[PDB]
C-alpha cells in the first residue's frame, strides 16, 4: 500500500498550472485576513530546529520553500543561510543573497519545483513575536511578494519546556487598523495591532509514518503508563474554558462560527476519550491477571 | 562655562559696586538663561567647586544672594547637585553654630589653654571636594593641646566620627619683632617660624627633617617666602639665589623695615595659583557601549541598571552616572525613545 497516492501524500504534488492560476488571480488583494492555515512538512521543522540549536544562542534564519492552496500555505522544505549574527541583531549582508539565488538555481535541477514562500527566524529565548523592524521586513516582503508568511522560532523555550515554540505571522497593510492594552502586549509586540497569527499544523508522508513506527518505542511506563489524560490537565481546562466564549460568540452570531466551535469541542472530547481507552486497556492488561 | 563661573565669582566677590539686589538678580537671570541653552553642568559645578575652594578663606561675599541664586537654580534643576550645594551652606552654618557652642562651653568651664582663639570650621567629606590625603606637619605644643581639647569635646556630644586635621588650607597670625608686629601666615609658615624660634642658625635640611614638609606644593611656598617679596621684607635668606636645593642656611633677622603693624603675606595667594588615564577611559567607554547594546533585558526603569553592574566582575567600573547619561543621550532616535509619561515598554527583552 505504497504505490498509490493516498490522502496523506496527495499534498506532495506541485501542479504548475494551479499555482500559476492562483498567483495570477490574486484573491488575497481584497481580503486582508485571507490566509488562515499554515501546513508545514516534518523535515522542514527538523532542519529548522537543528539549525537553530547548532548556532547555540546566536540567532539563525533562512528561506523556506512552499506553495499556496486557497487560504493555506503549504511549506515543504527549510533552508539555512550563511550569515553572521549576534543574540539580537543580524545583517545578512551579501553572503545570504549569494547563497539564495544560487541555491534556487541548483535546486531547479535536482527536482525542487518550489519557490520562496517565506522566511523563518530564530529568536533565542525572548518569545515568539514580530520585532519592531521585523514587522517592517514583512511589510516590504508582502508588498511585492504577496504569497508569504513570517515564521518565528524560540530555541530556548522549546529546548526547556518540551513543546515547539513556533509562530506563523502575517501583517496588515499600512492603514488597516482593525491606549494599548496590558495583556496583548507582553505575548506580542508593541505593534501587535499591525500583525496577526495563523493556525499552524504539520504533515508527513506515509513512509515517514512507517519509519517512525518502526524506529524505536520501548515506552512501557514512558508512554503506556505516563499519567495520560492528566499531564495536560491545564491544557484541557484552558480549552474547555475558551470553548465557552467560542460558543457564546457563536450564539450571538445566531441571534459560520458554530462549525468551528463544534470542531474545537470535538477535538478535546476525542482526545480525552482516547485517554480513557488507554487507561481501560492498561487496566485490562495488568490489574485483572492472577485473581 | 569656566568663563561664566569666573564672571559670577568676580561679580559676587565685590558687591560694593552695585549693591542693589535688582541689578545682581538680573545678571544672575541672564546667566541662568544662558546656562539653560547649554548642557553638561558637571564641569560647570566642578568649576564652582574650584572657585569656592581657592569661601574657604574670608567670606568676602553677600551670602543671601548666593542663597537666592542657588534656590532659583534648584527650582528648575532638581536634586543631588543642588542638594549638595545646600549641604555646603548647611555645613557652613552648622559649623559656625558649633563654634559658638564651643565658645560658650569654654566660657562656662574655663580652660587656660583656651586663651588662644580657636576658630574650628569642620567640614563634611561626602559633599565637599577632596584634594589629597594631606601631610602630617607637626603642631606646636600649645596649638596641639588646644586641638586635643577640641577633639575631646567633639568626640563628646554627638559621637560616631573623628577629625583628620588637614594642613593645606588655614589662616593664622603671629606676633613678632622693637615694636611688636602682627604677621599673617598660612599653616606651614607658622610651623617653620615656631621651629626657627627655639634655636637660631637653622638650615633647610634641619627644617625638612622634622616638619614633614610637602614635596610638590612645597615649591609654591618656598619661592613665596622669598624671591620677589614686597617692600615689607619680613624675612630673607643669606643664600640669595633663584633656586635653593638642599643646604641653604636660613637666619633669623629683625628686619623691622615697615612701620605697619599688620604686615601680611597674603600676596602669596595671588601668585601661587599660576601654573595613564587613556587605557582606563577607553575601557570605560567600551564597557558602557557593550553594556548598552548587549543587555536589552526586560527593564522598566531601574533593573537594567542592576543587571549592567551585575555583568561586570569588578565594581566602581560601572559608575551608574555613565549609564544614566548614556540612556539619556540614547533617546535621539528610535531605540530607547520610549514615552516618559508611562515608562513601561522598553523594547522588553529585545
Amino acid at each position: 500500500n505504497m504505490q498509490e497516492a493516498q490522502s496523506i501524500d496527495e499534498i506532495y504534488k506541485y501542479d504548475k498550472k494551479q499555482q500559476q492560476e492562483i498567483l495570477a488571480a490574486k484573491p488575497w488583494t481584497k481580503d486582508h485576513h485571507y490566509f488562515k492555515y499554515c501546513k508545514i512538512s516534518a523535515l522542514a521543522l527538523l532542519k529548522m530546529v537543528m539549525h537553530a540549536r547548532s548556532g547555540g544562542n546566536l540567532a539563525v534564519m533562512g528561506l523556506m520553500l512552499g506553495k499556496v492552496d486557497g487560504e493555506t500555505m503549504i511549506i515543504m522544505d527549510s533552508f539555512a543561510l550563511p550569515v553572521e549574527g549576534t543574540e539580537t541583531r543580524v545583517n545578512a549582508q551579501a553572503a545570504a543573497y549569494e547563497y539564495m539565488a544560487a541555491y534556487i538555481e541548483n535546486a531547479k535541477q535536482v527536482g525542487r519545483l518550489e519557490n520562496a514562500i517565506g522566511w523563518y527566524h530564530s529568536h533565542p529565548g525572548y518569545g515568539c513575536w514580530l520585532s519592531g523592524i521585523n514587522v517592517s521586513t514583512q511589510m516590504l516582503n508582502q508588498q511585492f511578494q504577496e504569497p508569504f508568511v513570517a515564521v518565528v522560532i524560540d530555541p530556548t523555550r522549546t529546548i526547556s519546556a518540551g513543546k515547539v515554540n513556533l509562530g506563523a505571522f502575517r501583517t496588515y497593510p499600512k492603514g488597516y487598523k482593525p491606549t494599548i492594552p496590558l495583556n496583548k502586549i507582553e505575548d506580542f509586540g508593541v505593534h501587535c495591532k499591525q500583525y496577526y497569527a495563523l493556525e499552524v499544523s504539520y504533515f508527513k508522508s506515509s513512509l515517514d509514518r512507517k519509519l517512525l513506527e518502526l524506529l524505536w518505542n520501548k515506552y512501557w511506563v514512558n508512554t503506556l503508563s505516563s499519567s495520560s489524560l492528566l499531564t495536560n490537565a491545564d491544557y484541557t481546562t484552558g480549552q474547555v474554558f475558551d470553548l465557552s466564549e467560542k460558543l457564546e460568540q457563536s450564539e450571538a452570531q445566531l441571534g459560520d462560527k458554530l462549525a468551528k466551535a463544534t470542531r474545537d469541542s470535538c477535538k478535546t472530547t476525542i482526545e480525552a476519550i482516547h485517554g480513557l481507552m488507554s487507561q481501560v486497556i492498561k487496566d485490562k492488561l495488568f490489574n485483572q491477571i492472577n485473581i | 562655562p569656566e568663563y561664566l563661573s569666573l564672571f559670577i565669582d568676580d561679580k559676587l566677590k565685590k558687591g560694593v559696586k552695585g549693591l542693589t539686589e535688582q541689578e545682581v538678580e538680573t545678571i544672575l537671570d541672564k546667566a541662568m538663561v544662558l546656562f539653560r541653552f547649554m548642557q553638561e553642568k558637571d564641569v560647570f559645578e566642578r568649576y564652582y567647586k574650584q572657585h569656592l575652594a581657592r569661601l574657604l578663606t574670608n567670606k568676602s561675599v553677600s551670602d543671601d544672594s548666593e542663597k537666592n541664586m542657588i534656590s532659583k537654580l534648584k527650582t528648575e534643576c532638581g536634586c543631588q547637585f543642588t542638594s549638595k550645594l545646600e549641604g555646603m551652606f548647611r555645613d557652613m552654618s552648622i559649623s559656625n553654630t558649633t563654634m559658638d557652642e564651643f565658645r560658650q562651653h569654654l566660657q562656662a568651664t574655663g580652660v587656660s589653654l583656651g586663651g588662644v582663639d580657636l576658630t574650628v570650621r569642620v567640614l563634611t567629606t561626602g559633599y565637599w571636594p577632596t584634594q589629597s590625603a594631606t601631610p602630617k606637619c607637626n603642631i606646636p605644643p600649645a596649638p596641639r593641646h588646644a586641638f586635643e581639647i577640641f577633639r575631646r569635646f567633639y568626640l563628646a556630644k554627638h559621637s560616631g566620627r573623628q577629625l583628620t586635621l588637614q594642613h593645606h588650607m588655614g589662616s593664622a597670625d603671629l606676633n613678632a619683632t622693637t615694636r611688636k608686629h602682627i604677621l599673617q601666615v598660612s599653616t606651614f609658615q607658622m610651623t617653620i617660624l615656631m621651629l626657627f624660634n627655639n634655636r637660631e642658625k637653622y638650615t633647610f635640611e634641619e627644617i625638612q627633617q622634622e616638619t614633614d614638609i610637602p614635596e610638590r606644593e612645597l615649591v609654591r611656598a618656598l619661592q613665596s617666602l622669598a624671591c620677589g617679596k614686597p617692600t615689607q621684607r619680613v624675612l630673607t635668606k643669606e643664600p640669595k639665589s633663584k633656586e635653593i636645593e638642599n643646604g641653604h642656611i636660613f637666619t633669623v633677622n629683625d628686619q623691622f623695615t615697615s612701620k605697619l603693624h599688620r604686615v601680611k603675606i597674603q600676596t602669596v595667594a595671588a601668585k601661587q595659583g599660576e601654573s595613564k588615564v587613556d587605557d582606563d577611559r577607553k575601557h570605560e567607554i567600551e564597557a558602557a557601549i557593550v553594556r548598552i547594546m548587549k543587555s536589552r533585558k526586560k527593564m522598566q526603569h531601574n533593573v537594567l541598571v542592576a543587571e549592567v553592574t551585575q555583568q561586570l566582575k569588578a565594581r566602581f567600573l560601572p559608575s551608574p552616572v555613565v549609564i544614566k547619561k548614556r540612556i539619556e543621550g540614547l533617546i535621539e532616535r528610535e531605540y530607547l525613545a520610549r514615552t516618559p509619561e508611562d515608562r513601561k515598554v522598553y523594547t522588553y527583552v529585545a
